[PDB]
């Protein structure tokens, strides 16, 4: 998890200068981040993609779109990868009111 | 991808495999062109010490 | 044997062996003619503490 967190951070800091160069909130700002425990450890990287948007939201100030869950692993250049156990994930998120 | 990857063969425990090594910039490069504080690496991938 | 490399005998666990030893610059040297900071060594090669 520490590994995936670091690489996700670097990808975030890279994407922002790639996309919106003037903003620099993330290059210079101590930032605590909190990921609650509970994911099965082998599945633990699967949440990575969410972080990368989390941070980006804070870096632009727009709250995310309503009730829109997401998952999946990310790489340093942003090539998302398959994740297992989709069935449990779908059945659990269905009843939370998520729609997209 | 043109900037920062190269396919790398590796002798995984079962068969061969084609891992990609990936590298990227970490901070704006030229905040002070005239300074002298060498750019540290941060390596990842759960490498062993060797 | 281009400069800064030398042979070195070593008595490993089973017999001797003629492993080389190598050294190199890490940053361009003349960053500042006026500079004054230790030119710190950085050892590498699975060093034992001794």
């Amino acid at each position: 998890m520490k590994e995936s967190a670091r690489i996700a951070y670097t990808f975030a800091r890279a994407f922002l200068m790639q996309h919106a160069p003037a903003n620099d909130y993330l290059v210079t700002s101590h930032i605590h981040l909190h990921v609650p425990e509970g994911a099965t450890p082998k599945d633990g990287p699967s949440a990575g993609c969410t972080i990368v948007t989390a941070l980006l939201s804070l870096a632009m100030g727009r709250p995310v779109r309503q009730n829109l869950a997401m998952t999946g692993e990310v790489s340093l250049t942003g090539k998302i990868l398959p994740v297992g156990g989709i069935k449990e994930k779908t059945i659990a998120a269905k009843r939370a009111g998520v729609t997209c | 991808t043109p900037p920062g990857v190269v396919m790398g063969l590796a002798w995984t425990a079962m068969g061969g495999s084609t891992l990609f090594v990936e590298t990227s910039l970490r901070r704006p490069q030229d905040k002070d062109a005239k300074g002298d504080k060498d750019g540290s690496l941060e390596v990842t991938g759960q490498l062993g010490e060797v």
